[PDB]
């Protein structure tokens, strides 16, 4: 879902 | 103030930022997505008004995070600009700008704008 | 390009900022008036991408300046977000947000937005 | 869509805006502070995507209001940019820019930035 | 200055917009590419201060363009906010917000911010 | 309190 | 280079 | 003209 550190990315995409 | 700003803050998007407010206006800390995960932690640095007005106004502040650490690099940086409001329902209301490194041709679409509200709970 | 960023920069409004780019992605320096008088010097701190792409893209960065020093206090803070572009005509293209400490009633008009282009000349 | 956007909307600051979404992307209406008060009503005009994606994405739109009517003039204009999200909890999430007419010397501080969320209730 | 605003304007990115300023504060026109081909023409609507200050201040205005016409649809909308400055070197200085229709998950990165300077030459 | 149409101004200031 | 109407797109990409 | 540090203020107003 989120692929950028800012939207809370936990695991890489 | 210093005592009011220092600590852990949470935004409405799932991010956590731990910051320490220095006596002379310095803001230092870490911005992370998940606790206990080194790959999601980033350095943050900023400044704040260490002697705010006493008329009930907020405390102006701002900080920056370059999205690169020892494991990942998103080739971008975000700056948050806003103010700290103390009280039982303390919070930091901000507006932010996320700029990505781009070629000259894509420079027109290099910056995103948004807003985050951080709370102690 | 820490070597490329480190130095003196000038904007179109008559402001000057001297910055040192650390190998660790840190930006530290002073933001002052064209004259450089002591009362108009403010501390600046920020971050930049210390390992930018090599496809010709700019280098993402950002910094903050709280408008308080040992002589004055404007109860506000500005954050600049943008990218550094090297070359014969190197420049730092930015967009900024200036937030003032306000009462809850005036919070809606607490943030100004603009843009600055800094050059080495 | 047209049927979803047309109607009365309320922001979190005490303002009301009545708008009609035309079949070909036109947005027309009135922005007011208090009902039954001619001096607080202003004309608004804008555009919206009349054929949005069907993947669950919002509907892009924007509108402008020049703060002048037949009774008052604030020598400024605000533009709202955002998207309409339908559903039981329909709303319009926006970011806005308020520009005031200024002299050349004050042009740097001519634009304010903020965000408004409009709801049907 | 409806007479001053009405006409053809060019930005630094290669875009052209023709606008007519009504005596009632209305702005209507077309936003197109430098070439002017039919597929690249979009409707624009906005508002401006039809009775600006006489102390040398600019004229506040704003307009919106939804990126859909009878040939294409980019599911987005841009709003420009700024002021018109007359004279031998007349120009319209603006800052804009480009919002794209997105899913709830991508809403945080739905809005781009930038600035355009339009000239008559 | 509010002196601009945008913050919901009703009466002039 | 330009794939959006705003940057002066003439032909679709 | 300039009464804020950002626009290059030298002397207070």
């Amino acid at each position: 879902r989120c692929c950028h550190p800012q939207c809370g990315m936990v695991e890489e995409c | 103030a210093e005592a009011g700003i220092t600590g852990t803050w949470y935004n409405q998007l799932g991010s956590t930022f731990i910051v320490t407010a220095g006596a002379d206006g310095a803001l230092t800390g870490t911005y992370e997505s998940a606790v206990g995960n080194a790959e999601s932690r980033y350095v943050l640095t900023g400044r704040y008004d260490s002697a705010p007005a006493t008329d009930g106004s907020g405390t102006a502040l701002g900080w920056t995070v370059a999205w690169k650490n020892n494991y990942r690099n998103a080739h971008s940086a975000t700056t948050w600009s806003g103010q700290y409001v103390g009280g039982a329902e303390a919070r930091i209301n901000t507006q932010w700008l996320l700029t990505s490194g781009t070629t000259e041709a894509n420079a027109w679409k290099s910056t995103l704008v948004g807003h985050d509200t951080f709370t102690k709970v």
